[PDB]
């Protein structure tokens, strides 16, 4: 469960991210594809070349979904309902991959937030991303 | 990762009693029923809408024979699973785009199917040996991903 | 979430286990210790070999907790509240191990319930054990 | 894992700039903060009541330094991680009773700490190299478990 303190930590951290969110989303995807190449099996239809505009576009979509989740951190299952439907019925990414992307998002944030990425905020961000992942896989079966 | 000589004998002994075609269809079918997101690879197979629709699906059954056939052949090479499954690893990565996590899921379902079929004969030590086998096969199938 | 059919399936299958619940709990634990030796790190004070009084006793506890969960299948977070407290604050078993025990419970049920362990019931039991596992790790952080 | 010559070079180059004392203390500390159930092994370390207490704990800092020191030594055996960590593997299994999943958690925390310290310098290819390393070390430390 996201504590009131978690929610404040997440809102503040993502607030600092601001309009860099889409950029950081794309960076997280690139880190994921390189560090965990099995995740590329979900994007055979993508151009995965260096600096791929298609990956950057997807990074913006992932980031925008996270921004919305932060804005509705008190009611994420409802805010992510349509997206959770799409993941369960169409995309069907194996649940293990959400932990890989979450880790790469954390690494991205750490590399860009030298002051904000405190141990406590680190903990809160990890819980938040795990919570989003839980919602996105909640309708799988 | 490796099995004791007693475990190898246990694996071979039990597998001699296995109808590979039948267990293959059962294992693949149960994969798609228990973990239905795995149906994402089999849109062309037709009706997968109910447990019976999956288990009795002729294309599921046919593919199960193929998959467990390759698995069965690999049991003759427990000392070199990575080599044995190298070309299938490359294929599942480069052509089929199958997340290797699926191999782990299938392995666990296969273990359940063996337990269901053999009952008390599927003892805890025999299970342990087969857990070594399915982990080894899944790791080997994952090994050439890039 | 557990569907109406899931709950029917779980109640029927666990009901058929009946008086064997404790026996099957201990067997599942043995299967886990043999198949997944890393799980033995949580029982350094136990005799873990076949015929262990400690494993038999713990099997009964695990089984009884599952029986309670089945009885309160629509309110498991509250029915298992004390147990989830104990896991979060004392036992602190890494979440990965719950999948290992859950798998070994399925194998045990499959080995003992030839008629009952259909693909649909298999699916429902897996969801049920995952749900119990989620409750038991829900207070970890 | 098998690191490429290019990645071996990148790993050794970045590590030459690492303060192992600080990074070790930070890594073990954040492990206990982010995944607080891991505190189960360190009751004898005293005060772990709050994040600041964890991060500032002398025994936490000291242990983190020792652990990362052994990690550092392992980087001289990248083609034989299982060989060099065999002794510590048996120790963590039989004497310390540490679930190897903890090695994987520490590895990911370490990667976060490295990213936090180096910033933009911790590029995606550098991260990918270090992910191979921490996975390799975790696997090596797990390899002799029984
Ligand atoms: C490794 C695989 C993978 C993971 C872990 C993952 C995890 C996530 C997370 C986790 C925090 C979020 C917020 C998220 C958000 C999104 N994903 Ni993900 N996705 C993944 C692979 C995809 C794929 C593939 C698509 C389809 C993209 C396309 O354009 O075809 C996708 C599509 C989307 C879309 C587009 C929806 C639409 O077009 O209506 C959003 C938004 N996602 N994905
Ligand atoms: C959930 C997905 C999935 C799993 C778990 C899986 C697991 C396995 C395992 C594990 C023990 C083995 C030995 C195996 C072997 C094979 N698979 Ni897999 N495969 C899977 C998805 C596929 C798909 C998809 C194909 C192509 C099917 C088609 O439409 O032709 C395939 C094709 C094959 C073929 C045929 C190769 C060819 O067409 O040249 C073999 C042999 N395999 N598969
Ligand atoms: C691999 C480790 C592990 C797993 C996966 C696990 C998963 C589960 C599950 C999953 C469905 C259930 C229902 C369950 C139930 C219980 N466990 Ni578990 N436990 C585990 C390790 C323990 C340990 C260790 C104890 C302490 C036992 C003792 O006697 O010291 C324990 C104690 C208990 C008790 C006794 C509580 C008490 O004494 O008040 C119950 C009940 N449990 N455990
Ligand atoms: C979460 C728990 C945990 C983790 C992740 C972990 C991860 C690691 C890693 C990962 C890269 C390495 C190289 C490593 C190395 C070591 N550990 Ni770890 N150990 C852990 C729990 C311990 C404990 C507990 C001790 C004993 C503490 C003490 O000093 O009494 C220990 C002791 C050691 C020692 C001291 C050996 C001796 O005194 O003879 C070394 C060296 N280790 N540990």
């Amino acid at each position: 469960v996201l504590s009131p303190a978690d929610k404040t930590n997440v809102k503040a951290a993502w607030g600092k991210v601001g309009a860099h969110a889409g950029e950081y989303g794309a960076e997280a995807l690139e880190r994921m594809f390189l560090s965990f190449p099995t995740t590329k099996t979900y994007f055979p239809h993508f151009d995965l070349s260096h600096g791929s505009a298609q990956v950057k576009g997807h990074g913006k979509k992932v980031a925008d979904a996270l921004t919305n989740a932060v804005a509705h951190v008190d009611d994420m299952p409802n805010a992510l309902s349509a997206l959770s439907d799409l993941h369960a019925h169409k995309l069907r990414v194996d649940p293990v991959n959400f932990k890989l992307l979450s880790h790469c998002l954390l690494v991205t944030l750490a590399a860009h937030l030298p002051a904000e990425f405190t141990p406590a905020v680190h903990a809160s961000l990890d819980k938040f991303l795990a919570s989003v992942s839980t919602v996105l896989t909640s309708k799988y079966r | 990762v490796h099995l004791t000589p007693e475990e190898k004998s246990a694996v071979t002994a039990l597998w001699g009693k296995v109808n590979v075609d039948e267990v293959g269809g059962e294992a693949l079918g149960r994969l798609l029923v228990v973990y239905p997101w795995t149906q994402r690879f089999f849109e062309s197979f037709g009706d997968l809408s109910t447990p019976d629709a999956v288990m009795g699906n002729p294309k599921v059954k046919a593919h199960g024979k193929k998959v467990l056939g390759a698995f069965s052949d690999g049991l003759a090479h427990l000392d070199n699973l990575k080599g044995t499954f190298a070309t299938l690893s490359e294929l599942h990565c480069d052509k089929l785009h199958v997340d290797p996590e699926n191999f782990r899921l299938l392995g666990n379902v296969l273990v359940c199917v063996l337990a269901h079929h053999f009952g008390k004969e599927f003892t805890p030590p025999v299970q342990a040996a087969y857990q070594k086998v399915v982990a080894g096969v899944a790791n080997a199938l994952a090994h050439k991903y890039h």
